[PDB]
This record gives C-alpha cells, structure tokens and sequence, in this order.
C-alpha cells in the first residue's frame, strides 16, 4: 500500500 | 565521515589486508535498474555509466569469526549492545523471550529484542556456537565502519559494490545473469513461500547461510545476492545520482549529507511478492545506529 520496507530503524518505533 | 573509536588503529601490511580480497580493475560499468516495478521511491534509476578507481572488495561478507576477533582485539561495544536491544524477525523469536511492544510502522514481522546483538542474534539463549562461518549481524553502519577500520580498510561506495556484485555481467537482473534459479538450482538465499507467514526454506536455509553458500558471481564473491543487507558508505537519496556531473559519474560517493546509509543486496527475508528487492539494482537504507538480524556488510579497500 506504501512503499516495501527492508530496513527497520530504530528512529521508526518512535511515537510519543 | 569523522568517526570516533576508543582503539587505535594496528598497522597491516598490503598482503594481509588483500587476503580474501578480490581485486576489481578501474573502468565503467553501467549502473542502476529500469525494471518498471521498482518502486519509484527507491531510485533504481537511472541507468548510468560510471567510472570506478581500481579498488579490493571482500570476497565474503564479515563472518561472526572475524567480528569476534575484532571485539577482543578492541573491546568494540556494538549499537546494539549500547541500546539494549536489535531487531529480530518474528518467525525467529523463541516463545517467551522478552520482547518490547515496539511496532516499526508497516512491518510487524519485526520485534524489537531487548539483548539481541550479534554474539545473541535471536536475544538471550541464543547464541553464534553453530555459526561461525555465517555473517555478523545486528552490527549498524557505526559497527561496521569501526570493523573495518580497524581491519585497514573501508565500506564500500554504492558504485564498487554494485560494479563487484555485478561480477562482469552488462545489466542483467542478479549477480549471476536473469534468471533467478537457473537449471533449477538456487543461487543465493532469499525467502521462498508466503512472506511473512512461512519460509519454505527450498533454497537450504530459513535464517543466515554459512558467507561462502552458493557459487560466487563472475568475480568471485559470494552471497552478495540474498543473505544479508550489505551496509555501503553512501548517504541515501532518490535522486542525487539522477544527475549527471563528474561527481555523479566517477568515483561517486552520493550526497554529502543525509539520514540514513545505503545497504545492498537483499537478504534471508526477500520475495518477489513483497519487496522484489534481491534483483543486483536494487537499494534500500537504514539510520546508521540501527541494526537487525539480516543485516550485515562486507569491505572495501584502496589497493
Ligand atoms: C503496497 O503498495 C504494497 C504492499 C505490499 C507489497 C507491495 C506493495 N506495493
Ligand atoms: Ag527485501
Ligand atoms: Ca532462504
Ligand atoms: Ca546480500
Ligand atoms: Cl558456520
């Protein structure tokens, strides 16, 4: 629906 | 890039740093992918000639072995021992590790492990006692530069490691040529079945392979299809290498700024249902401190 992702990051589990 | 490390660095000789080593002749190569379902963000395009300085590339990626050796050599303290914790894919989770609530957004086959890290690479009870000869993993792009660093040499540019992954070959779709199994025979190892619910493991291996698995490319180097992402040096961008200047053309080194590092190649987890992305063009990134179970990287050096 997005783009694929392949790279987890640790920036992306962020949220408040 | 202006590193800090808490080791100083040995002196080596050029015959030890060649060792398993492949030496890659300067000259051009076309570079990038047209296939009309790549994602448009992830900038396979365009096609382009590029110039590359002669240079050395490893014939494998890092083993857990040689990382060990770094480690007590230096004391090394990897990302993700300094975080707590790495990702780990789900199918890969003992049941009742301890596990964050973490949620990479899109991709919940990721659990975030607290003590996952390379010596521990599905988190605590795990260990590398049978994998010796596999890729390090859970190593970040800081991880990485400071390994090879220490071992007198470098990442590779996005350009050396797509002209030695290529290994001789003009625009064909993986290190080997365009088919993905030809004569029926695996070539590298990625994900067979229904991603990400069952791994088949057709191809011998559901997790990591052992870096010298499968027939190497045209060039000699093993795995750089599947396995393991592959960190590079490059800052990522979509569209930088769209343009076309010297900077852009020889010896590219990307934009000079950025917020996350370029990685190659495809690993374990790859399907053509999901990402499509184990084909030699393609690319992602990650944040240079992050680190996870199917990522990893190989050197580079200056002859
Ligand atoms: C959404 O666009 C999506 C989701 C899964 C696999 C591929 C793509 N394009
Ligand atoms: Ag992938
Ligand atoms: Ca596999
Ligand atoms: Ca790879
Ligand atoms: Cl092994």
């Amino acid at each position: 629906a997005t783009t694929p992702l392949c790279g987890p990051s640790r920036a992306s589990i962020l949220s408040g | 890039h202006m590193p800090s490390f808490d080791f100083d660095i040995p002196r080596r000789s050029p015959q030890e740093i060649a060792k398993g080593m492949v030496a890659i002749p300067g000259g051009t190569f076309r570079m990038g992918g047209e296939d009309p379902d790549a994602f448009p963000e992830d900038g396979e395009g365009p096609v382009r000639t590029v110039r590359l300085s002669p240079f050395l590339i490893d014939r494998y990626a890092v083993s857990n072995r040689q990382f060990a050796a770094f480690v007590k050599a230096t004391g090394y303290v990897t990302d993700a021992e300094r975080y707590g914790w790495s990702f780990v894919f789900h199918a890969h989770v003992a049941p009742g590790t301890p596990v964050m609530d973490a949620v990479v957004p899109e991709a919940p086959w990721w659990v975030a492990v607290p003590g996952a890290y390379w010596k521990a690479p599905e988190g605590p009870g795990s260990s590398i006692t049978d994998r010796p000869n596999h890729p390090v993993v859970h190593v970040s792009w800081n991880d990485a530069v400071a390994y090879a660093t220490w071992a007198g040499k470098r990442l590779p540019t996005e350009a050396e490691w797509e002209m030695a992954a290529r290994g001789g070959l003009d625009q064909a779709r993986y290190p080997w040529g365009n088919e993905l199994t030809p004569r029926g025979r695996h070539r590298c190892n990625i994900w067979q079945g229904t991603f990400p619910v069952h791994d088949t493991g057709e191809d011998g291996y559901t997790g990591t392979a052992p870096v010298n698995a499968f027939a190497p490319n045209g060039y000699g180097l093993y795995n750089v299809a599947g396995n393991v992402w592959e960190w590079c040096a490059d800052w990522w961008s979509a569209d930088w290498h769209a343009t076309e200047s010297p900077a852009t053309r020889i010896d590219p080194r990307g934009p000079e700024t950025g917020t996350a590092r370029v990685t190659k190649g495809g690993s374990f987890l790859c399907h053509e249902s999901y990402c499509n992305r184990y084909r030699v063009a393609a690319r992602t990134c990650n944040t240079p401190d992050s680190s996870a179970a199917h990522t990893g990287f190989r050197c580079a050096a200056d002859p």
